[PDB]
């Protein structure tokens, strides 16, 4: 077979418009109708629209009815969606799918309808409070705070330690910036030997920072 | 319109088990359903069309019933990347519509978590701001209540927790909270502990500091 | 055809034309039969029979939409309420089985409904029977690439009407403008008209004037059941014919005093018919519709009226304005130009360029005088007969 690609999803402020689009390969896109469904992070599949092959005819669900506009170019192969008066609820990947041959799917994209801006995040360290005896297992870690948008990553000592990692999924804080954190667990013994340095990565706002984490050595 | 309603809600089974899910149509759609498996972040993969077909390369175990509304889709026995969420969608006419999902998870012996607590940084205070957290680490079942303790005061919504995705190694989840102040009220108090009970545990794990000396 | 210039009023009344009124409306319903797609799948990758399969199940669905959003919550708006009261008769349980039934042993029937008014009744089987005996064996085990070639296309040419159908209803909310010949081919379309009830003279007109009896009538999609697909036609009945008619056209006939127009204007133009029981009348162009010498009328649209045809003493239905309207008016032998109030209008030939300008004041024009009249850079092609 072929495939299908969307593009042009991102961030948008809260009551503005943008247009997402699916471009086919590989199969006969003029004698088959297609879908655009969306499933906003954690939650499930909802179907959005429909058009037929034709072009000629489209159905909404109703979260969209009024909003939203399906659109298709049999010329270049390529079908449209025109979102306008973007809420909160509108914040999903957004999917593509080929209708009546259901198994071609594409891949995403992320619209993400926020009024806040590209904003580098600010990496604290976290080890424990106090001195522990020679024995156990001990956990230590960074915590990647107030950064926009989503994509965010964390690696430690350059990716050379990876066993008892944790990075955790951020969260969306009322202020609208997310925050995140990792922790690695060694054994509480060998932290006054190794040296744990912290490796976070925000692209959107082109930041690169490491941060050594310091724990005390024991008795 | 036409509502496919999915259950169960969730499962969770060892990996050798027979699973089955169930999908029932608000009206006679007569064999218009696939199921489909979608694993986090990826694309939904579909598994079986007109209720029944198998796609091609699908393996031998999954398998679709029904006719009219009342549907179930099958595995005979799960195997470790079978994990993954499952849907129904019907497709009867144009306006197609899916099922709420079912959410797979690979069973295991209760484990409890390890606790522990991490104090807000000096680097972070300079600026107004604190996040005092608490790591539950490598436990079974998801199920925790986190409870934060200023003072040996009882917290409420000033907490953010953020849970991971079961371990592929050793069918472990791990949980992260977070409890935000303001310098001005993180030095009005002294105590600051995080009450974890889980059912791995015979009484419940509580972890500690003081403000001053880290 | 004896077109006369009528120069007091500025008109024309052209006489000898012939009627064909309508009359009332036959119903033909349709049961196109897709037979069983529902099991036929592909497993086999990219085909063209995939395609065309997957066509036509996604057009069984689209047309599913379309009928669940009909939901009682060159027609007239008059023509298609019938319509719809029809369809709503049939779109009942019974009726349809009733009419499925009654289409089990022939392809044709004329089938009762639950109200007493008989309705023509084809079943359309070709595609469920390429289906069922031709396509069904030929997909061996899900496998559809197959090297017969013949066969794809064959599926290719034969569901071409199905889909067509379900384009031109999904397109228009499940009633259509006019009728393809995706809904009633010509074949279906001439043996509906000669059982229709009225007596074989207008019968034979009907036959000859095919085209017109299609132009005036329309489609309603009644629903989907199973695999096939239930739909109406209304053809035009001409039950009365051969009465005579005449045309009535005219412009403004004013008189000029040095700045002042005292103008005069008809206000009666249209089409005429003494048929029995009344004069008719016929006032808007959409009205009637000429084809030679017979002329096509919506009764619905008749106004019935008195002798008339004098000068004007009787109480002629005519204007006096001050006021003037420059303009031409096309008669079906020619042209009357109204010409006032600071223009130029000339006549013209696709030939000869300009021959001879016009003078203010409603000049006639023969068609064969020529081919063109214009007023002011606005060109007015004559009708030639
Ligand atoms: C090839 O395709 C054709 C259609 O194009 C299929 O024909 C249909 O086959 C199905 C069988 O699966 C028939 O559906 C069944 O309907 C039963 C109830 O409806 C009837 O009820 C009364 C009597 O109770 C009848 O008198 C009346 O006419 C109704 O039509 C149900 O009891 C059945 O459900 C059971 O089976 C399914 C599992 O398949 C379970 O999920 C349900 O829980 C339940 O156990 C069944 O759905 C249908 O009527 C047929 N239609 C026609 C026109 O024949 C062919 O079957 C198909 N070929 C194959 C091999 O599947
Ligand atoms: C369908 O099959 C019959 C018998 O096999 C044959 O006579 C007929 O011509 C076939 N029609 C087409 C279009 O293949």
């Amino acid at each position: 077979q072929g495939k299908l690609v969307e593009s042009g999803g991102g961030v948008i402020q809260p009551g503005r418009s943008l247009r997402l689009s699916c471009a086919a390969s590989g199969f006969d896109f003029s004698r088959y109708g297609l879908h655009w469904v969306r499933q906003a992070p954690g939650k499930g599949l909802e179907w959005v629209a429909v058009i037929v092959y034709a072009g000629s005819n489209k159905y909404y669900a109703d979260s969209v009815k009024g909003r939203f506009t399906i659109s298709k170019d049999n010329s270049k192969n390529t079908m449209h969606l025109q979102m306008s008066d973007l809420r909160t609820e509108d914040t999903a990947v957004y999917y593509c799918a080929r209708d009546q041959a259901f198994d071609l799917w594409g891949q995403g994209t992320m619209v993400t309808v926020s009024s806040a801006s590209t904003k580098g995040p600010s990496v604290f360290p976290l080890a424990p409070s106090s001195k522990s005896t020679g024995g156990g297992t001990a956990a230590l870690g960074c915590l990647v705070k107030d950064y926009f948008p989503e994509p965010v990553t964390v690696s430690w000592n350059s990716g050379a330690l990876t066993s008892g990692v944790h990075t955790f999924p951020a969260v969306l804080q009322s202020s609208g910036l997310y925050s995140l954190s990792s922790v690695v667990t060694v054994p509480s013994s060998s932290l006054g030997t190794q040296t744990y340095i912290c490796n976070v990565n925000h692209k959107p706002s082109n930041t690169k920072v490491d941060k050594k984490v310091e724990p005390k050595s024991c008795d | 319109d036409i509502q496919m309603t999915q259950s169960p809600a969730s499962l969770s089974a060892s990996v050798g088990d027979r699973v089955t899910i169930t999908c029932q149509a608000s009206q006679g759609i007569s064999r218009s359903v696939n199921w489909y498996q979608q694993k986090p972040g990826k694309a939904p993969k579909l598994l079986i069309f007109d209720a029944s077909h198998l796609e091609r390369g699908v393996p031998s175990r999954f398998s679709g019933s029904g006719y009219g509304t009342d549907f179930t889709f099958t595995i005979s026995s799960l195997q470790p990347e079978d994990i993954a969420t499952y849907y129904c969608q019907q497709y009867d006419n144009l306006r197609i519509s899916f099922g709420q999902g079912t959410r797979l998870e690979i069973k295991r012996t209760v484990a409890a978590p390890s606790v522990f607590i991490f104090p807000p940084s000096d680097e972070q205070l300079k600026s107004g701001t604190a996040s005092v957290v608490c790591l539950l680490n490598n436990f079974y079942p998801r199920e925790a209540k986190v409870q934060w303790k200023v003072d040996n005061a009882l917290q409420s919504g000033n907490s953010q927790e953020s849970v991971t995705e079961q371990d592929s190694k050793d069918s472990t989840y791990s949980l992260s909270s977070t409890l935000t102040l303001s310098k001005a009220d993180y030095e009005k108090h002294k105590v600051y502990a995080c009450e974890v009970t889980h059912q791995g545990l015979s009484s419940p794990v509580t972890k500690s500091f003081n403000r001053g000396e880290c | 055809l004896k077109e006369s210039y009528l120069e007091e009023s500025c008109s024309t009344i052209t006489e000898g034309y012939l009627s064909v009124l309508r009359t009332g409306w036959y119903t033909n319903v349709f049961t196109l039969e897709v037979g069983d797609v529902e099991n036929l799948t592909c497993t086999d990758g990219p085909s063209l029979i995939k395609t065309e399969l997957d066509l036509t199940k996604s057009a069984l669905r689209e047309l599913k939409t379309v009928s669940a959003d009909q939901l009682a919550r060159v027609a007239t708006a008059a023509a298609v309420t019938a319509g719809i009261a029809i369809a709503k008769t049939i779109r009942l349980e019974s009726e349809v089985n009733a009419i499925k039934g009654a289409l089990k042993t022939t392809n044709e029937a004329v089938s009762t409904l639950g109200n007493g008014v008989r309705v023509l009744a084809t079943a359309v089987r070709e595609l469920k029977e390429f289906v069922s005996k031709n396509l069904t064996s030929a997909i061996n085990k899900n496998k559809c690439d197959i090297a017969d070639l013949k066969m794809a296309v064959s599926f290719s040419q034969f569901n071409r009407r199905f889909l067509n159908v379900v384009r031109q209803f999904s397109d228009n909310a499940g009633i259509t403008p006019a009728i393809s010949l995706d809904l009633m081919t010509d074949a279906e379309l001439a043996r509906a008209v000669s059982y229709m009830p009225t007596s074989a003279g207008q019968i034979k007109l009907m036959l000859e004037n095919r085209a017109m009896v299609r132009r005036k009538g329309f489609g309603i999609l009644i629903g989907v059941y199973g695999s096939s697909v239930i739909y109406m036609v209304q053809l035009p009945i001409f039950g009365v014919i051969d009465t005579p008619c005449w045309i009535i056209k005219a412009a403004p006939s004013c008189s000029e005093k040095d700045g002042n127009y005292a103008c005069l204007l008809r206000e009666d133009q249209g089409w005429y018919c003494k048929n029995a029981g009344s004069t008719v009348y016929y006032p808007n162009e959409k009205d009637c519709e000429t084809r030679g010498d017979h002329v096509f009328c919506d009764t619905a649209a008749g106004i019935n009226v008195a002798e008339q045809s004098r000068e004007c003493n009787y109480p002629c239905k005519v204007s006096t304005g001050r006021h003037p309207i420059s303009m031409v008016a096309l008669s079906p032998l020619g042209a009357l130009v109204a010409c006032y109030k600071g223009v130029s209008c000339s006549i013209g030939s696709n030939r000869v360029g300009i021959i001879k300008q016009l003078p203010k004041g409603c000049s006639y024009i023969t068609n064969q005088d020529a081919d063109t009249v214009t007023i002011d850079n606005t060109v007015y092609q004559l009708s030639k007969v």
